[PDB]
């Protein structure tokens, strides 16, 4: 399921920030704490919504809404 | 392994989502092999009756020996059933959820 | 109009034909969602 696209305490807006987050984790080999502050999330709130966040939607989309079986 | 003989008399493999979808049972066909023999004696008062072999039914030689028995339901994933071997992608493009 | 489940072809049956694909002749036929789309007030 896509990112959030704002948080759900302060308002702010974090939905665009995620495909740049990625990028640090693997890219630049950086730890989550200094990844999540490098973007300017410093209330801890926006840290819980990008921090926490399963990606559901790379598995749905290696499907189709036709044929599952049980 | 599992399959389905449709109202036309065609048979095809049955697999779990046409079974979930269409409102089948997941089942296969058990087949044993039967035998028959006659034995016949002459009943003569006071004696014991002696029989001997006279007729052998036995088609092992052909494949009309195998007398269906019955289906039999089978549990998912189990050695039978076809989702025991399937990798990631062959559960995708049946659509299962690894 | 309908389509396939497997192919997902674009077929259209009548009120008397079987209900099978003409490619692959499977069992299962999806309708197609309303081409003209409709405005709607929720109440």
């Amino acid at each position: 399921m896509i990112v959030p696209v704002r948080c759900f305490s302060c308002g702010k807006v974090v939905g665009d920030k995620w495909e740049s987050y990625l990028n640090l984790l693997q890219e630049d080999e950086l730890d989550e704490g200094t990844a999540l502050s490098r973007l300017g999330l410093k209330r801890y709130c926006c840290r819980r919504m990008i921090l926490t966040h399963v990606d559901l939607i790379e598995k749905f989309l290696r499907y189709n809404p036709l044929e599952k079986r049980d | 392994k599992p399959m389905v003989n449709e109202s036309d008399g065609v048979t095809h493999a049955l697999y779990p989502q046409e079974a979930r979808l269409r409102n089948l049972t997941y089942s296969s066909g058990l087949f044993v092999d039967v035998k028959k023999r006659t034995y016949e004696a002459i009943d003569v008062p006071g004696r014991e009756l002696k029989y001997e072999l006279i007729a052998e039914e036995s088609e092992d030689d052909s494949e009309s020996g195998k007398v269906f028995i019955g289906r039999l339901p089978i549990m998912l994933r189990s050695k039978n059933c076809y989702l025991s071997e399937a990798t990631e992608s062959d559960l995708y493009k049946l659509k299962e959820c690894p | 109009k309908y389509i396939c489940a497997e192919c997902s072809s674009k077929l259209s049956l009548s009120r008397t034909d079987a209900v099978r694909c003409k490619d692959c002749g499977h069992r299962i036929l999806l309708k197609a969602r309303t081409k003209r789309l409709v405005q709607f007030e929720a109440r």
